[PDB]
C-alpha cells in the first residue's frame, strides 16, 4: 500500500545524501 | 559492504538484521516488506555444506537498526518468527539458483520513522527499472573488506546493473535467469560490493515516477568481495514474485 516512502526522507519531502546518484544513472 | 559508507538515520527503514539467538550472532540481512513478513536469501537459512540449517527457534529478526552490536531500546524491534518458508527449486549445490525465502513474524510490527516496508517489484517495475547502467542501492552490516574490518552502522553503497554478457563471462560459475549482477567495471574507476555479512540484504531502486524504493533483488553470492572483473550476484526480486504471492496469498 505505502510501501517504499521513507518517513524521514519522502515523507517529508527530502532527499538523502546519495539517492541523486540513482536518479541520474537512468539518463 | 566494501567501499561504501555510513548509512543515515532512516535511509534504509526496512533493513532488517537477521539475528542467531544461540549463540549471539549475526547471520544475514533481509528486509521489511509487509508487518509481518521479512524477505531474506535462502543460503542464509539453508546451506549444508556449511551445515547450515536454522528452524525458527533459532533465530530472531532485529528491526530499524542502524548500529551493528549495540542493542537500541525504543527504536529497533525484536521478532519471533512464526514460520521459514524456502523456495521449493533453490538450488546450493550448483549455484545458488532461486535463492530466496520468506519468514512470518509471529506477532505483526508497527512501523515508525524507523521502520517502514520496501515496496516489491511488478512488471512494470521490473522491465522499467532492470537495466544495465542504472543503479541501485545495496545496505549491510557486512564485512568492510575481503580479509582483515566491521562497521559500527549499517553501510550504504550504490551499484550499477551490469549486463548479462559481462556477468556470464566475468565468472566460471553458471548464470541462471534467476539472477542478475551488479557491480562497477574494472576500468570505470568507482569500486564497491557485498560481503560476508550482506548476505540476505536489498538491493533497491528508486522509482522515478512515484518517488518509492522498490527492492530489486537480494544479496546472493560472490566471488571474493570487490576484486576486479568480477561482480556481486543477486537473486532477481521479479522473476520469483510470482512464488512471493503464492506464500503470502496462501498463508
Ligand atoms: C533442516 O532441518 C529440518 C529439521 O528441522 C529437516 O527436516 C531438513 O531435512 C533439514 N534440511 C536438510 C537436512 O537438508
Ligand atoms: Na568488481
Amino acid at each position: 500500500a505505502d510501501c517504499g516512502l521513507r518517513p524521514l526522507f519522502e515523507k517529508k519531502s527530502l532527499e538523502d545524501k546519495t539517492e541523486r546518484e540513482l536518479l541520474e544513472s537512468y539518463i | 559492504i566494501v567501499e561504501g559508507s555510513d548509512a543515515e538515520i532512516g535511509m534504509s527503514p526496512w533493513q532488517v538484521m537477521l539475528f542467531r539467538k544461540s549463540p549471539q550472532e549475526l547471520l544475514c540481512g533481509a528486509s521489511l516488506i509487509s508487518d509481518r513478513w521479512v524477505l531474506t536469501a535462502a543460503h542464509c537459512l539453508l546451506y549444508p555444506p556449511w551445515d547450515k540449517n536454522f528452524t525458527e527457534n533459532d533465530l530472531l529478526v532485529r528491526i530499524g537498526k542502524h548500529s551493528r552490536t549495540r542493542y537500541e531500546a525504543n527504536i529497533e524491534k525484536i521478532s519471533m518468527l512464526e514460520k521459514i518458508y524456502i523456495h521449493p527449486r533453490y538450488n546450493w549445490r550448483e549455484n545458488l539458483d532461486r535463492d530466496i525465502a520468506l519468514m512470518k513474524l509471529k506477532k505483526p510490527v508497527a512501523f515508525s520513522d524507523y521502520i517502514h516496508p520496501v515496496c516489491l517489484p511488478d512488471r512494470e517495475t521490473a522491465a522499467s527499472l532492470l537495466q544495465a547502467g542504472y543503479k541501485g542501492r545495496v545496505t549491510g552490516w557486512g564485512n568492510l573488506k575481503e580479509t582483515w574490518g566491521q562497521p559500527s552502522v549499517l553501510q550504504v553503497v550504490n551499484l550499477p546493473i551490469v549486463e548479462r554478457p559481462v556477468c556470464k563471462d566475468s565468472t566460471r560459475i553458471r548464470i541462471t535467469d534467476n539472477m542478475f549482477c551488479a557491480g562497477y567495471k574494472p576500468d570505470e574507476g568507482k569500486r564497491g560490493d557485498a560481503c560476508e555479512g550482506d548476505s540476505g540484504g536489498p538491493f533497491v531502486m528508486k522509482s522515478p515516477f512515484n518517488n518509492r524504493w522498490y527492492q530489486m533483488g537480494i544479496v546472493s553470492w560472490g566471488e571474493g568481495c570487490d576484486r576486479d572483473g568480477k561482480y556481486g550476484f543477486y537473486t532477481h526480486v521479479f522473476r520469483l514474485k510470482k512464488w512471493i504471492q503464492k506464500v503470502i496469498d496462501q498463508f
